[PDB]
RNA sequence: CCAAGUCUGGGCUAAGUGGUAAAGGAUGUGGCGCCGCGAAGACAGCCAGGAGGUUGGCUUAGAAGCAGCCAUCCUUUAAAG
RNA sequence: CUCGAUGUCGGCUCGUCGCAUCCUGGGGCUGAAGAAGGUCCCAAGGGUUGGGCUGUUCGCCCAUUAAAGCGGCACGCGAGC
């Protein structure tokens, strides 16, 4: 999941993983590949 | 308890300068006698922050001079919060000029009555009482809905009894959520 | 919105500062480096404060209509009488006191207005009563 | 696929099989409907007009029912009382309202199944959970 | 206070050459490399991380040199081999010398050829992974077998590392 | 590139920002204020319970947090969901 | 800037760059089982049919297709029709 824009993790754990530049969070459900970078 | 330094250079330049260091300018002030005190805010601000200490005095430290001291003006600042001028008047016996600190209970009688809502209106009291005025006027009504509101008139006055604000015009009053 | 019955057409063009700071229930929405703000937002963030608020424990107000827009033509030239009263909003530019009642008692009341502010138009900010407020 | 685990059940009692509560909740959860149920039947026999509340498995004591113990506080509450379901809405209503000595009392006789045991305690119960329903301390 | 602690049990050879420090323990000479700044010591039982600073980049940096030298160590002391357990009704596994058997998607010719430290144990295959050196890329290579034709997140079947507790989504309707 | 320090001094960025942009997002970086504590010996790691009336409301076909609108008491300690 | 002149539509011939990519491959996501779909991200490679009615560009339809893309240059082109 891609949106450049907002981004403010959810699911529970949810986690913000910074990554070359990218703000890229990362969540044990796939269900919220949070990608803005 | 409350200490400053004085202003020697007072005024202007001073005050700006002041506000730099951080420093914000104020007034001693007791009937006709003055002095352009300055301010140091970090802890002016804890201080201040009591707020009770802001509608009760507190003792003044300046040079050596254990006073007493509330603050009756304040210039806040405009542009954000800090202000830009603090105003305090020593006292004797006699104080009339009182904003006594006024708390209260509608007696949970309104949200888990109607839902309705509780309104704090006055909050404080600026009545009289000699330097020897409550840090806590308080009063309670287990009215807390209806077209029900409550005022200076019920009251219940304290040990100082001295209204000199206005004969009943609203302490506060319950509205209701989307009504009941 | 509300602005009835006026008085005149249309004002005109400005903007610096102004005088609201105080509070009225500790519910704290701040304006801070705006101008204009369209009642409609207005009230937009009205109403996400007041369903937010499990609907009921009804807020305050602050800011109003104020004056009158005008976009004038349709899409057309311009030198008509610059006529039309398209629009109705507030002008507020120093962080103005916009103050709002429920009874939420922390983030709650704090989402509420992150949000309805979130949705107005401007750089703003919000918070509590820090500096009571003396009256005659 | 079979995952075992004592069924904890509230009721009809005088009845059993209550379609809903013992035909679906017991056989396929991990327990059985009218079995489970005549079982029940031997016990509901002399309570079953107020709910009852029993926790039937294949367990221990090599068999199968388990523990029978007071219909639940709340429910039990309007039950002495005097009202049917729920009074609708708790507190914002401020309708149903019962006194403190019947209520500490039938609190003593109700206490077998009760946590520890206190007159206060289950009084106490009484009052909270009555609440909870709209059964208010008045 | 702590990012540095690390003894050097067995006579292993660790000591600083040409801005590497080099372990050396079962044959295997692992690397941990060595930053300008880093540095550490060899003494008695005891093999320690030092830090010319605290910021960012050398605390981190500490953690580094620290547990990654460390490896060059537990390493050193054994030999590194990454245990891994194939499993799909649809899979099969078995060594041949140099080389990946495996099949789990028809038409079979999975044919590898073990980088280094690795090398293939086939106790089942149902338990079946790797043996390496330097423990490091031994996973890297153990993870490669393990995509390859692996997961299944609905119906299982793969390359199961451990297995982690492999989650899985329902059908169709039932 | 062409004149004149690849001056000295104390920061702060490391993206090449410098070589246009906002609303807005964030364990980016470096600077200052309150809250718990490592001797009521800390946090993540980790063990172990995963408390009893809780399973109170319309809707219960099902709310009995892990439907939704009404609660927010009690029992009782490892403690208190 | 243009009126001591910058020939304004459509089509034709010739095109040439852009991606916000229709088709292509590379992708994570699914309310994905397969197949096939919908949803963003990556990327111009080449590819991107014939008719009808209309001076129409556009459009609607006939038959196709893997696809039958959008758009820049005076809405490219009269010193080339």
């Amino acid at each position: 999941m891609k949106v450049r824009a907002s981004v403010k993790r959810i699911c529970d754990k949810c986690k913000v993983i910074r990554r070359h530049g990218r703000v890229y969070v990362i969540c044990e459900n796939p269900k919220h590949k949070q990608r803005q970078g | 308890m409350e200490y400053r330094l004085k202003a020697y250079y007072r005024e202007g330049e001073k005050p700006s300068a002041l506000r730099r260091a951080g420093k914000l300018p104020g007034v001693m002030y007791n009937r006709h006698l003055n002095r352009k005190v300055y301010v140091d805010l970090v802890e002016f601000d804890k201080v201040f922050r009591q707020a009770s200490i802001h509608h009760v005095i507190v003792l003044e430290l300046p040079d050596g001079q254990s006073l007493p001291t509330l603050v009756r003006q304040v210039n806040l600042d405009k542009r954000r919060r800090r202000p830009e001028h603090v105003d305090f008047f020593v006292l004797s016996d006699e104080p009339v000029e009182m904003y006594v600190p006024l708390r209260f209970v509608g007696t949970p009688a309104g949200v888990r009555a109607g839902g309705v809502l509780q309104e704090i209106h006055r909050d404080i009291l600026v009545k009289v009482s000699p330097r020897n005025i409550p840090e806590f006027i308080e009063v309670d009504v287990s009215g807390l809905e209806i077209g029900d509101s409550l005022h200076a008139s019920d009251l219940k006055l304290p040990p100082g009894v001295e209204l000199a604000v206005s004969p009943e015009e609203t302490i506060a009053a319950v509205v209701p959520p989307e009504d009941v | 919105r509300m602005k009835y019955r006026k008085q005149q057409r249309g004002r005109l063009k400005g903007a610096t500062k102004g005088g609201d700071y105080v509070a009225f229930g500790d519910y704290g929405l701040v304006a801070l480096e705006p101008a204009w703000i369209t009642a409609q937002q207005i009230e937009a963030a009205r109403v996400a404060m007041v369903r937010h608020f499990r609907r009921g424990g009804k807020i305050f107000i602050r800011i109003f209509p104020d004056k009158p827009y005008t976009k004038k033509p349709l899409e057309v030239r311009m030198g008509k009488g610059k006529g039309n009263v398209e629009g109705y909003v507030a002008v507020v530019k120093p962080g103005r006191v916009m103050f709002e009642v429920a009874g939420v008692t922390e983030e709650q009341a704090m989402e509420a207005l992150r949000i309805a502010g979130h949705k107005l138009p401007i750089k703003t900010k919000i918070v509590r009563r820090d500096a009571y407020d003396e009256a005659q | 696929k079979k995952v075992v685990a004592v069924v904890k059940l509230q009721l009809p009692a005088g009845k059993a099989t209550p379609a809903p509560p013992v035909g679906p909740a017991l056989g396929q959860h991990g327990a059985n409907i009218m079995e489970f149920v005549k079982a029940f039947n031997a016990a509901t026999a002399n309570m079953g007009d107020a709910i009852v509340p029993v926790e039937i498995t294949i367990y221990a004591d090599r068999s199968f029912t388990f523990v029978t113990k007071t219909p639940p506080a709340s429910y039990l509450i309007r039950k002495a009382a005097g009202l049917e379901k729920g009074a609708h809405k708790p507190g914002r209503e401020k309708v149903g309202r019962i006194t403190w000595e019947q209520v500490l009392e039938i609190a003593k006789q109700k206490m077998p199944d009760l946590n520890t045991t206190d007159l206060e305690a289950a009084a106490r119960m009484i009052a909270g959970s009555a609440r909870s329903m709209g059964v208010e301390v008045v | 206070i702590g990012r540095l602690p690390i003894p050097v049990p067995k006579g292993v050879s660790v000591e600083v050459a040409p801005g590497r420090v080099k372990v050396k323990g079962p044959k295997g000479e692992l690397e941990v490399p060595v930053s300008p700044e880093m540095r550490v010591v060899v003494e008695e039982g005891v093999v320690r991380v030092e830090r010319p600073s605290d910021e960012r980049r050398h605390k981190s940096l500490h953690g580094l040199t620290r547990t990654l030298i460390a490896n060059a160590v537990k390493g050193v002391s054994e030999g590194y081999s990454k245990e891994l357990l194939i499993k799909g009704i649809g899979y099969r596994a078995r060594l041949v010398g140099r080389a990946l058997e495996l099949t789990v998607g028809f038409s079979h010719p999975v044919v590898v050829e073990p980088p280094e430290g690795i090398t293939f144990e086939v106790p089942e295959p149902t338990r079946v992974r790797v043996s390496g050196i330097d423990k490091q890329k031994v996973g890297q290579v153990a993870a490669n077998i393990r995509a390859i034709r692996k997961p299944s997140a609905y119906h299982e079947k793969g390359i199961y590392y451990a297995g982690e507790p492999v989650r899985l989504k329902p059908g169709k309707a039932g």
